[PDB]
């Protein structure tokens, strides 16, 4: 709570370069073998995403939400349990906490009291909210796995006109490469001001005696873009051309 | 049969035929290469 | 206009308000044909020579 | 409760025209389409045609072109089917069915059935004779009786036992065509307490000629 | 010779709605000249062959 | 179709040649309105 | 427009409302006039050749 981890310390923002990644379906309308030009907040080609690592060095800074959220992580054992979305990080305003118990993803917009460094092995109490959401049930193993890394989750979080949308894509594969087209998942009509964001961290042990797992995750920022989208006969995006890149 | 359509408030005129194309389950409707509505999802049940 | 569908002008806007917006959409479709047919007459003159 | 109604049997000569009736009730007549199903015994089901009743537009099979003519009546909510010059292979069992369209097309409701016999024969009233053994060897505790139904046209005929009193222990046998006539028998097995108490009679109702023959065993 | 085309006034401008054709008759001969100009191209494309 | 030739050309006499008259009109018969089955009423009387 | 006569716009509608309906006709007449100058100049090029 008030005492952070031993591995939690200061680390510079080494950065990598996303290549073709960050392209999603701009609408749900089917289009086949045509060129479609639209304008929305996209992840730009030739950009800088900041390289983060969880393991004796761990960094979890607080970045602003207003430049857009692009999320990519390679992990087998699912160390990241969700995110913390707030403004002044107290119970005086509305805040969003996405948490997963590995069965259902709990999405609640309510008044949430926050400490400096919450742990998961977060909030004392919550009141004055009418919003509760229960997602679809599933089963995932939270234990360790062996072999090559089979899981890549690419999430794009944005707020457009008071509507918070979550785009989900899962594909098998510390530098990612290749092109993938994201799919829509849920639509949340929340409509609150969220300035900054935080992440959640699962801990295991065989305050500072707990040990985080070994994974990595990426975060950059979005920006207005006029991409060109190539459509196949099956209705998927196999190629993406930026309007202003080269 | 050529009849007037009203699909979830959106109108149209045409016939209803079978669909061999695979679509997204979240898709309300879709467009052709000529940018007119060639396909629709039923509001009550999931049908293409 | 707000929408380019002729069924979406009548079913949404007022019947005084739709008759302005239907007349904007027809005039845009008349001027698209004034560019096309004038182009086909000039290419008919180039293919005549 | 939506139920389609058809008459029982129709009779037509080859070369003439026959008309059938399918009556719909409990639902609006212009909101569905009407299908006609032909059943020949041993071949299976065959598909005649499908008509939109509101537009009066017809869809027909390629083999069945110009044999059938489909018309509807929107005032009486009754669909019709008209056949032109039937043959000896056109004698079959005709059905009508409402097709409810949601995604795939199924057959929701059906009619009572219509058997059309195509031949040049004339309607013959039946000749019913009783069948009695006349004696007993006392080797069984129950009594077997029967009736003999011959010399009638068209098939089917309604054969009941004491105006439908005994619904158990009865057997219905199919008719055999010999010399433009039909012959079928029936059997019953009653216990020995019933037979001196009640008299078993042959009740045969011919629906075509409207003639009921009552013969006692 | 070139590709002979024909443009309909009713199907291109209107979506087969009753409110579109009522305001189309007030515009009159605008697409009558554009229909007969493309007809006069298609006569002269056969004369070139 | 002799009388349909004079209506488009706006003339009393018809010369020798092929003329274009009109287009096909397919009248719609029925109307299809697809609406999902919801037994819940909206609570607009709470806020009003 | 409601009335095609320019004297019938000035003698009926409001002077804010008459300035819309007069400007709808002059927009309609200059599109028909520019169409006539375009079609005669293409026939001037065909009669030059």
């Amino acid at each position: 709570q008030c005492v952070n981890l031993t591995t939690r310390t200061q680390l510079p923002p080494a950065y990598t370069n996303s290549f073709t990644r960050g392209v999603y379906y701009p609408d749900k309308v089917f289009r086949s073998s045509v060129l479609h030009s639209t304008q929305d907040l996209f992840l730009p080609f030739f950009s800088n995403v900041t390289w983060f690592h969880v393991i004796k060095r761990f960094d979890n800074p607080v970045l602003p939400f207003n430049d857009g959220v692009y999320f990519a992580s390679i992990e087998k054992s699912n160390i990241i349990r969700g995110w913390i979305f707030g403004t002044t990080l107290d119970s005086k305003t509305q805040s969003l906490l996405i948490v997963n118990n590995a069965t259902n993803v709990v999405i609640k917009v309510c008044e949430f009291q926050f400490c400096n460094d919450p742990f998961l092995d977060v909030y004392s109490s919550a009141n004055n909210c009418t919003f509760e959401y229960v997602s679809q049930p599933f089963l995932m193993d939270l234990e360790g796995k062996q072999g090559n890394f089979k899981n890549l989750r690419e999430f794009v979080f944005k707020n457009i006109d008071g509507y918070f949308k979550i785009y989900s894509k899962h594909t098998p594969i510390d530098l990612p490469q290749g092109f993938s087209a994201l799919e829509p998942l849920v639509d949340l009509p929340i409509g609150i001001n969220i300035t900054r964001f935080q992440t959640l961290l699962a801990l295991h042990r065989s305050s500072s005696g707990w040990t985080a797992g070994a994974a990595a995750y990426y975060v950059g920022y979005l920006q207005p873009r006029t991409f060109l989208l190539k459509y196949n006969e099956n209705g998927t995006i196999t190629d993406a051309v930026d309007c202003a890149l080269d | 049969k050529c009849v007037n359509f009203n699909f979830n408030g959106l109108k149209g005129t045409g016939v209803l035929t079978e669909s061999n194309k695979k679509f997204l389950p979240f898709q309300q409707f879709g467009r052709d290469i000529a940018d007119t509505t060639d396909a629709v999802r039923d509001p009550q049940t999931l049908e293409i | 206009a707000i929408s380019s569908v002729l069924n979406d002008i009548f079913s949404r806007l007022d019947p005084p308000e739709a008759e302005v917006q239907i007349d904007r959409l027809i005039t845009g479709r008349l001027q698209s044909l004034q560019t096309y047919v004038t182009q086909q007459l000039i290419r008919a003159a180039e293919i005549r020579a | 409760q939506v139920q389609l109604q058809q008459p029982g049997a129709e009779l037509v000569r080859p070369g003439a025209s026959v008309k059938l009736s399918c009556k719909a009730s409990g639902y609006s007549f212009t909101r569905f389409w009407m299908n006609w199903v032909k059943q020949r015994p041993g071949q299976g089901l065959e598909w005649i045609g499908m008509i939109h009743p509101s537009d009066s537009e017809t869809r027909l099979n390629q083999k069945f072109k110009d044999k059938a003519t489909l018309t509807v009546d929107k005032s009486s909510t009754t669909a019709y089917m008209q056949l032109s010059s039937p043959t000896s292979e056109d004698s079959a069992v005709y059905y009508c069915a409402r097709k409810d369209y949601d995604y795939d097309a199924w057959f929701a409701y059906w009619g009572q059935g219509t058997l059309v016999t195509v031949s040049a024969a004339k309607t013959t009233p039946p000749s019913v004779y009783p069948l009695a053994p006349g004696s007993a060897a006392q080797t069984n505790s129950m009594v077997t009786l029967g009736c003999l139904v011959k010399g009638y046209f068209p098939e089917p005929v309604t054969v009941t036992w004491n105006s439908g009193s005994l619904s158990s222990g009865v057997h219905t046998f199919p008719a055999v065509l010999q010399s433009d006539l039909y012959t079928l028998s029936s059997s019953v097995t009653v216990p020995s307490s019933t037979w001196p108490s009640e008299t078993v009679t042959c009740n045969v109702a011919h629906p075509a000629s409207s003639t009921k023959v009552d013969k006692k065993i | 010779s070139m590709t002979k085309t024909s443009v309909d006034c009713t199907m291109y401008i209107c979506g087969d709605s009753t409110e579109c054709s009522n305001l189309l008759l007030q515009y009159g001969s605008f697409c009558t000249q554009l229909k007969r100009a493309l007809t006069g191209i298609a006569v002269e494309q056969d004369k070139n062959t | 179709p002799l009388s349909e030739t004079k209506c488009t050309l706006k003339s009393f006499t018809v010369e020798k040649g092929i003329y274009q008259t009109s287009n096909f009109r397919v009248q719609p018969t029925e109307s299809i309105v697809r609406f999902p089955n919801i037994t819940n009423l909206c609570p607009f009387d709470e806020v009003f």
